[PDB]
């Protein structure tokens, strides 16, 4: 799975 | 801000012989921005349809795209990729060339 | 021998044309297996090899809600790139990153990778420690605080060594026909004059998987770095790769010059010459 990205 | 001009190049998937079917590769890579306008053409003409990669990009953050197309080649018939990009003040043209 | 899965998440802002579109490519390797695209018609994670076809549909329907998740959270983070760098509205910018893990040939993990460019530009990385990272620029140090405070390092680092390697060791078992199979070159030399003084030595190499490679020209047997036209290995279309070198010699000296040719497919590294 990819993943759910953080905001920068 | 700092833009990459694209490097091109042109050839086929197999090794070229005359009336057999084949494909046309034009990859472009080292580009920056990604927008970037890629033509096939068969004689100066584009070719319709041609198909590319999904957008990804090398470790130094620079494009690339792989466009193709079936062809056959033959004698008489030029083939060649016209590339077009924010780096360039004109459309560059490089002519496939077996040899290379 | 080692191997590695990485997604590639390109996102670019188009002002006047829209939201930024957000795209999602993911290899191991060298194989492309999965592709998102926000500007699709229906936006979904779609299969790209044929050996992740028989994942469920759990796998695609959780992977297309990442992604769409990503599309909104890129597209924030656009917004807050252009005001850390007190830029106008009116230019397009790009935000790229890519993730994921290696393996070695037990399928341990070697080490895990989290990194972003703006404009092309490195912008912040995760240490390779997984628990610290390395920014850029002043405005890069905003979002390594933000991610300090939310504690974004762990969260990484627990989907490196879990998910991420998990996942690769599955791919590479059902995929083990291909993505571990090295695939050598099919080579040759040609010849062609330049002039009555000189002709080009080109040594091909075709067909191969993966993509590293080792091809140079040797003159007396000393390496011709300076002197050798190297094109980029470039993909031919069927998960294969082509390269070749070239160098230019004297007319009558071409006996002097050898191509030699490392890769993982073949049994031992070859050594060419013109034969004429
Ligand atoms: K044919
Ligand atoms: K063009
Ligand atoms: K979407
Ligand atoms: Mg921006």
């Amino acid at each position: 799975y990819e993943r759910m990205c953080n905001i920068l | 801000m700092i833009q990459r001009t694209p490097k091109i190049q042109v050839y086929s998937r197999h090794p070229a012989e005359n009336g057999k079917s084949n494909f046309l590769n034009c990859y472009v890579s080292g580009f920056h921005p990604s927008d970037i306008e890629v033509d096939l053409l068969k004689n100066g003409e584009r070719i319709e349809k041609v198909e590319h990669s999904d957008l990804s990009f090398s470790k130094d953050w620079s494009f690339y795209l792989l466009y193709y197309t079936e062809f056959t080649p033959t004698e008489k018939d030029e083939y060649a990729c016209r590339v077009n990009h924010v780096t360039l003040s004109q459309p560059k043209i490089v002519k496939w060339d077996r040899d290379m | 021998g080692s191997h590695s899965m990485r997604y590639f998440h390109t996102s670019v802002s188009r002002p006047g044309r829209g939201e930024p579109r957000f795209i999602s490519v993911g290899y191991v390797d060298g194989t492309q297996f999965v592709r998102f695209d926000s500007d699709a018609a229906s936006p979904r994670t779609e299969p790209r090899a044929p050996w992740i076809e028989q994942e469920g549909p759990e796998y695609w329907d959780r992977n297309t809600q990442i992604s769409k998740t990503n599309t909104q959270t890129y597209r924030e983070s656009l917004r807050n790139l252009r005001g850390y760098y007190n830029q106008s509205e009116a230019g397009s910018h790009t935000l790229q990153r890519m993730y994921g893990c290696d393996v070695g040939p037990d399928g341990r993990l070697l080490r895990g990778h989290d990194q972003s460019a703006y404009d092309g530009k490195d912008y912040i990385a995760l240490n390779e420690d997984l628990s610290s990272w390395t920014a850029a620029d002043t405005a890069a140090q905003i979002t390594q605080r933000k991610w300090e405070a939310a504690r974004v390092a762990e969260q990484l680092r627990a989907y490196l060594e879990g998910t991420c390697v998990e996942w690769l060791r599955r791919h590479l078992e059902n995929g083990k026909e291909t993505l571990q199979r090295a695939d050598p070159p099919k080579t040759h030399v040609t010849h062609h004059p330049i002039s009555d003084h000189e002709a080009t030595l080109r040594c091909w190499a075709l067909g191969f998987y993966p993509a590293e490679i080792t091809l140079t020209w040797q003159r007396d047997g000393e390496d011709q770095t300076q002197d050798t036209e190297l094109v980029e290995t470039r993909p031919a279309g069927d998960r294969t790769f082509q390269k070749w070198a070239a160098v230019v010699v004297p007319s009558g000296e071409e006996q002097r010059y050898t191509c030699h040719v490392q890769h993982e497919g073949l049994p031992k590294p070859l050594t060419l010459r013109w034969e004429p």
